[PDB]
């Protein structure tokens, strides 16, 4: 009898043209109800707790299972959890999952890579103040017109950010680093010396 | 939901 308030609350957001998903306007309302910027990290966290497949929509099962898992039948209970969830992102292993989730969440379904502009936007979001070289990294990619970002390069950039020194000296010129990261270093090394 | 603005202006 707990699903009662939850089913009703789902009906608030469901796409009129598809009962099995929360659509564009529904996502806009859901965010509006939470008093959050749709594009905020806080919304991203919620989707990550929902285990959402693709940005800008939730399946009827993504919403119900997710809210159920957090034990929330309202939008205030959800809000009350935000910080406890946002803090949840201190754990290194928990943040990695979130970070890697961001890739598959952000990209188009059925395509292997992530478009550059979306990747930058999502990097700014998740990796802001985690990465000393973010600004230079995005610029690097924009200037050379790499149109797409592979999963391998996305996932490993995290590890790169964790271990790279202010002067990049500890970076081994051999490495097991994906080409794109290595190119960045060979570009970025002069700019810091 | 970065793409939500573009997807609203497109629908
Ligand atoms: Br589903």
């Amino acid at each position: 009898g707990s699903k009662k308030k939850l089913e009703r609350l789902y009906g608030r957001y469901k796409d009129p043209q598809d009962e099995n998903k929360i659509g564009v306007d529904g996502i806009q309302q859901f965010c509006d109800d939470l008093s959050l910027d749709p594009a905020s990290i806080s919304v991203l966290v919620i989707a990550w707790k929902f285990r959402a497949a693709t940005q800008c929509e939730f399946s009827r099962k993504e919403f119900l299972d997710g809210m159920t898992e957090l034990g929330c039948d309202s939008m205030e209970k959800l809000k009350a959890l935000l910080p406890r969830l946002e803090q949840e992102l201190k754990d290194t292993a928990k943040f990695k999952d979130f970070y890697q989730f961001t890739f598959t969440f952000a990209k188009n379904p059925g395509q292997k890579g992530l478009d550059l502009e979306m990747a930058v936007a999502y990097w700014k979001l998740v990796l802001s103040g985690r990465f000393k070289f973010l600004d230079l990294w995005n610029t690097f990619l924009m200037e050379h017109h790499k149109r797409s970002i592979p999963r391998d390069t996305w996932n490993l950039l995290l590890d790169f950010g964790n271990m790279i020194a202010d002067d990049m000296s500890n970076y081994d010129e051999e490495g097991a680093w994906p080409v794109l990261i290595d190119d960045f270093v060979e570009y970025a090394r002069p700019v810091v010396t | 939901m970065i793409k939500l603005f573009s997807l609203k202006q497109q629908k």
